[PDB]
RNA sequence: GGCUAAUCCCCCAUGUGGACCCGCCCCUUGGGGUGUGUCCAAAGGGCUUUGCCCGCUUCCGGAUGGGCCCGCGUCCCAUCAGCUAGUUGGUGGGGUAAUGGCCCACCAAGGCGACGACGGGUAGCCGGUCUGAGAGGAUGGCCGGCCACAGGGGCACUGAGACACGGGCCCCACUCCUACGGGAGGCAGCAGUUAGGAAUCUUCCGCAAUGGGCGCAAGCCUGACGGAGCGACGCCGCUUGGAGGAAGAAGCCCUUCGGGGUGUAAACUCCUGAACCCGGGACGAAACCCCCGACGAGGGGACUGACGGUACCGGGGUAAUAGCGCCGGCCAACUCCGUGCCAGCAGCCGCGGUAAUACGGAGGGCGCGAGCGUUACCCGGAUUCACUGGGCGUAAAGGGCGUGUAGGCGGCCUGGGGCGUCCCAUGUGAAAGACCACGGCUCAACCGUGGGGGAGCGUGGGAUACGCUCAGGCUAGACG
RNA sequence: UACCUUGAGGUGGUA
RNA sequence: UUUU
């Protein structure tokens, strides 16, 4: 018996935890985002996304999210979130967006 | 990782390789991407080695790494020579 | 309503040599005038000439025999022994010059329709085309 | 194996001398010579009128039971001789007449074809200087069939080489009798050959 | 070369895509006798451009959807439901002749 | 028919019905004799041909000739089929491969041996 | 619970560059460029220690591998005819590397089918293999490509890549351990056991060679592989002897009792000499590495074989296995005796009821020969599912008749298009196999090299007689 | 099992 | 009567 292998198991749980708590950050900062953005608070709805932004190609450095994966987060971020702030909103740090 | 190495098609006790361009992965008998020479160790024949420089270079000049029997092979047909 | 025109001739033509007619006449059309034309230089028929029976347009074929033989059955031998329709309506058939067929090692011949127009076999083969099969003859 | 065993008696069930012994196949004895009638029990009773096969059968056995070779190896060339180009009858004599125990026949190294094969399986016989013991090795044409030195000073080879001296050989061969050696020429061309075979019945046998 | 077909369109029915029927013709393999089959194909149509009876190409497309994977790419001749006819009858034809019988 | 048809319906492959359900297409199935016994035979003959009622590994229960002047069959006696049947007793399909298991060869033969299963005798 | 290193994790910085939103430009599905804004990099180690090696980060591209999509092709039953709700499509979203009812919410009511849907049966597909004159039939074992599976079912994690045979989780079945709470397993890897079966091998040698993983390298790992073992299972080669030898031994067989046969066969003489023995003894192996040269080119040097003391070479040397089927016709080979519709033979026709070339034996004969027969199975012959290539008055076969839907088929002349059809060029058609030639092993089987053909399909160009389509015309079909 | 009778059998007859 |  006994395959030392197990390690790559025993690894791959300490990565699993890793990569799990990553994109639980992208979450809750996207989610937040686009929450104070269908609420008009542009500043800092703004202020956030940067943060998700950040945060998600952060993710694409290693493995968490890596590829066009980190690009479509980006992507559908910006794009709920400029379109939301189509309530009067005028972006204001542009934190993110190219007005 | 694409190479070059031998590629086995003699017969038992009757060895002659093919010298090959392959993907790492594949059998060493199995479905290579070109054969850019052949090979007979023991010399049954006045003709028991043939290359091809010129393929043998492209492939080089394109990752292709070579066994060190199958680089030692291209070498002995002027594959690296410069002078 | 005659349903394969072609084969209509082409049988005319067996059937009348079979009592030995002299010549006998079928419904005129360009394409049949064409088959006529090749059936009289290769020598199966004395040749043919437009004639207008009733009002219309036919086709008088001159047939060829040999000559009286001896014995019971002095009936000539036939020029025109056979001739088949091989393309046909429902069973079209084609072929490339390469798949172009020999007739009795080319005692006979194969009228097949080109877009270098009616030719035989050999001639086909020359033009180095191929077509639509028309019929055996030999 | 190949056959051993009563063989003036192949000779009889053929009704033709075969030879398969050199000599006394030329004495007043060979059998054929003095009791044609095949052997066994009823050889001298009227014969039936033979089935088109019966012929074709007793013929394909004629030329085969010359050689001494085995229906299978005899099959095999047939076939050959038939994929090749050429008529094939042709072909398939001269591919029989190419076999080295043959060749070493028609040389006269040896008196008849089985002694002849033997003296190949025994290494007494040398192909372009290295020797061969391959009764069924095929003879091309320039290939010098010989007798190995070691072997040149056998009373077998004496009397056979010699019996040879002033005696003419075929035209697809030649023979240098003291040098003990000879050269194949060219495929025999089937004019060459007179076998007591009509070959054609041969390729017969074998399309039913 | 994406693939290029022509065909009627047969039906209306979805939003943004048309049923085109695609007729074929060849030899048969053993046969000869030059037979016809067809087949339908759903093209996406963005803007509900074509209509029943239209001759249209299709062009092989990234998928649009399930089931569908070709777009119209033009028109060729408008209206002609005689072909619309022949395959609505056909399709009335098979109406009962499963326990009873279709109708002729 | 007319091309069309054949078009439309083809012509019908010929399927072929075995004449020997040894099943498995084996060359040969073992089985049990139930019973071993004399048989009438028909048409134009006239005899007591032996047989024997085999129940066979192949899951079937199938009857069976026994080849040969004499055996040694009973009614436990392992034996191996082979399939060929006896023209004359319709229903014996298959025949008893003699010289294997239980079924002894046959004693004193001296000539078709190969067949009834017997060693060449030490004849000197 | 505590301590701790790093090429482990994180933050800030630099921004070649790249990612995302918006705009504009060129392109045209999400391709390429550009502007502002935002966001995003890194790891060190070794030294022949100021340089070089290994390596790290971001980006563009190459190469190789791959995902997804599409046209066409791919077995049997219609005694399976109707099927369908994520079901067909739409808008938005989720998801992924990526398209997509892939998934979800919402809306629409669609989608499929006799050109055979749906259901049932069977089955990995192919290059090819076998057969066949061909067309075709049958097949898919070895080898090569692709697919699928890893006790049965489901699932995701980690990763460039898996939903992962020798990784993980859960349920199920079974086995094992159990202090009864709970645990451990998964040979469809090599070999081997057992069970099933008519039947299928060695718990072998080696890592020397080719190939692979990791390492700067030495080198380690490799049941992949290279070899040996067992089985006539197949193919090919070889032997059991060669020459002489009586108008003819003996024995056995037949007999018109003269003789005939086995038979030159044996005996016997002479010759060669498979086995066996003695000696020698291999290619497959020259790289990696080290030295010189710049760790390059190039040159120099060293190590290394399981098979194997094997192949092969030389010397010596013994006459030294033959069997199986068949002999009524088809079908090559005949007589005696025994038996007496018995015992038995038998592929079909048939043979045996007191003369049996058909049963059993014997002599003899034919066939083939380390084989020969048998059984099973595939193609053939079988133009006996007929495309090549058949039929239907009485042989099997015209529907009891009509009307008519789909469909199949379509008179004469002209023109347009050029779908079918035909032509040229080009791409594709892997290797192996098959064919041809030459070559390596003494031959061959086996193998090496080279050559040639090739349907189908893609692309570009062309032809227009026939079929098709469109347009016009006609009157011989048809109808009035 | 035997003879009658068959060419040989079945039946049938005679022990 | 079965079989020739
Ligand atoms: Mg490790
Ligand atoms: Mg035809
Ligand atoms: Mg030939
Ligand atoms: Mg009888
Ligand atoms: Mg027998
Ligand atoms: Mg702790
Ligand atoms: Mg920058
Ligand atoms: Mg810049
Ligand atoms: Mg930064
Ligand atoms: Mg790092
Ligand atoms: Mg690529
Ligand atoms: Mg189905
Ligand atoms: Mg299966
Ligand atoms: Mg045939
Ligand atoms: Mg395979
Ligand atoms: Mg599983
Ligand atoms: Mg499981
Ligand atoms: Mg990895
Ligand atoms: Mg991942
Ligand atoms: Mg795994
Ligand atoms: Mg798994
Ligand atoms: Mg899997
Ligand atoms: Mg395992
Ligand atoms: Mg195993
Ligand atoms: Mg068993
Ligand atoms: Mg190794
Ligand atoms: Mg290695
Ligand atoms: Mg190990
Ligand atoms: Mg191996
Ligand atoms: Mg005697
Ligand atoms: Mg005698
Ligand atoms: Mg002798
Ligand atoms: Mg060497
Ligand atoms: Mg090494
Ligand atoms: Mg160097
Ligand atoms: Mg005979
Ligand atoms: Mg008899
Ligand atoms: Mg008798
Ligand atoms: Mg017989
Ligand atoms: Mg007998
Ligand atoms: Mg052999
Ligand atoms: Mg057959
Ligand atoms: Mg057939
Ligand atoms: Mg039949
Ligand atoms: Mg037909
Ligand atoms: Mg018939
Ligand atoms: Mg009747
Ligand atoms: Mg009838
Ligand atoms: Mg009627
Ligand atoms: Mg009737
Ligand atoms: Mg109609
Ligand atoms: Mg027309
Ligand atoms: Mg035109
Ligand atoms: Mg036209
Ligand atoms: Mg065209
Ligand atoms: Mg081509
Ligand atoms: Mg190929
Ligand atoms: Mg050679
Ligand atoms: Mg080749
Ligand atoms: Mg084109
Ligand atoms: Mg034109
Ligand atoms: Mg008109
Ligand atoms: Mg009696
Ligand atoms: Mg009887
Ligand atoms: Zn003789």
């Amino acid at each position: 018996r006994n395959l030392s292998a197990l390690k790559r198991h025993r690894q791959s749980l300490k990565r699993r935890l890793r990569n799990k708590a990553k994109k639980s950050a992208i979450k809750t900062l996207s989610k937040k985002a686009i929450q104070l953005a269908q609420e008009g608070k542009a500043e800092e709805a703004l202020k956030i996304m940067r943060k998700a932004e950040s945060l998600i190609d952060k993710a694409a450095k290693g493995s968490t999210l890596h590829k066009n994966a980190a690009a479509r987060r980006k992507s559908r971020l910006m794009r709920k979130v400029r379109q939301l702030l189509e309530a009067a909103g005028a972006p204001l740090i542009g934190g993110g967006l190219s007005a | 990782m694409v190479k070059i190495r031998l590629a086995r098609f003699g017969s038992k006790h009757n060895p002659h390789y093919r010298i090959v361009v392959t993907d790492a992965r594949r059998k060493r008998d199995g479905k290579y991407i070109e054969k850019i020479g052949y090979y007979d160790p023991r010399k049954t024949t006045p003709d028991w080695l043939k290359v091809d420089v010129e393929r043998a270079r492209y492939w080089l000049s394109v990752g292709a790494q070579p066994t060190d029997t199958a680089r030692r092979l291209l070498r002995q047909a002027g594959v690296f020579r410069q002078e | 309503m005659l349903t394969d025109p072609i084969a209509d001739m082409l049988t005319r033509i067996r059937n009348a040599t079979r009592v030995y007619k002299e010549s006998t006449d079928v419904p005129a059309s360009r394409f049949k005038e064409e088959i006529l034309r090749i059936l009289a230089r290769e020598g199966f028929i004395k040749g043919y000439e437009r004639v207008d029976v009733d009002g219309k347009p036919y086709l008088r074929v001159y047939l060829k025999y040999g000559p009286r033989r001896q014995g019971p059955d002095p009936r000539p031998e036939q020029v025109i022994h056979h001739i088949r329709r091989i393309s046909k309506p429902g069973r079209r058939v084609y072929v490339g010059v390469k798949e172009i067929p020999r007739v009795r090692r080319g005692l006979g011949i194969a009228i097949l329709s080109t877009s270098k127009g009616v030719l035989t076999d050999r001639e086909a083969r020359k033009l180095g085309v191929g077509g639509e099969l028309i019929c055996e003859v030999w | 194996g190949r056959y051993i065993g009563p063989v003036c008696r192949l000779c009889r069930r053929e009704g033709v001398k075969l030879y398969l012994k050199g000599e006394r196949c030329y004495s007043p004895k060979c059998a054929m010579e003095r009791r044609p009638y095949p052997p066994g029990q009823h050889g001298q009773k009227r014969a039936r009128r033979p089935s088109d096969y019966a012929v074709r059968l007793r013929e394909k056995q004629k030329l085969r039971r010359i050689y001494g070779i085995s229906e299978r190896q005899f099959r095999n060339l047939f076939e050959e001789a038939s994929k090749k180009k050429g008529v094939t009858g042709s072909v398939f004599l001269g591919l029989l007449e190419s076999r080295l125990d043959n060749v070493v026949y028609r040389l006269g190294f040896a008196v008849s074809r089985r002694q002849a094969r033997q003296l190949v399986r025994h290494g007494h016989i040398t192909v372009n200087g290295r020797r061969v013991d391959l009764p069924s090795y095929r003879v091309r044409p320039g290939d010098e069939i010989a007798v190995a030195e070691k072997s040149r000073n056998l009373e077998l080879i004496r009397q056979n080489l010699e019996a040879m001296k002033g005696r003419k050989v075929g035209p697809w061969l030649s023979l240098d009798v003291e040098g003990m050696k000879g050269k194949f020429l060219r495929l025999p061309d089937r004019e060459d050959l007179a076998l007591p075979v009509n070959e054609q019945l041969v390729i017969e046998f074998y399309s039913r | 070369p994406k693939k290029v077909l022509t065909g009627v369109v047969v039906s209306d029915k979805m939003q943004k895509t048309v049923t085109v029927l695609v007729e074929r013709q060849f030899p048969h393999p053993l046969y000869g006798k030059v037979i016809k089959r067809s087949k339908k194909y759903l093209a996406h149509d963005p803007e509900e451009k074509y209509k029943l009876g239209d001759v249209v190409e299709i062009i092989e497309s990234r998928p649009i959807s399930k089931r569908k994977r070709f777009r119209v790419l033009r028109l060729v001749e408008s209206g002609r439901m005689d072909l619309v006819e022949k395959y609505l009858i056909r399709r009335q034809n098979y109406q009962s002749l499963s326990k009873r019988g279709g109708k002729a | 028919p007319t091309i069309n048809q054949l078009v439309r319906k083809g012509r019908e492959k010929v399927r072929k019905k075995s004449k020997v359900p040894a099943l498995k297409g084996a060359p040969f199935r073992r089985g049990v004799c139930t019973v071993v016994r004399t048989v009438t035979p028909k048409k134009p003959n006239s005899a007591l041909r032996k047989v024997a009622k085999v129940r066979l590994t192949s899951g079937y229960e199938v009857t069976a000739y026994i080849p040969g002047e004499g055996h040694n069959l009973q009614e436990h006696s392992v034996v191996l089929i082979r399939g060929g049947r006896v023209k004359d007793l319709p229903g014996v399909r298959y025949h008893i491969v003699r010289g294997v298991y239980d079924a002894a060869g046959v004693k004193d033969r001296k000539k078709s041996r190969s067949k009834y299963g017997t060693k060449k005798p030490k004849e000197a």
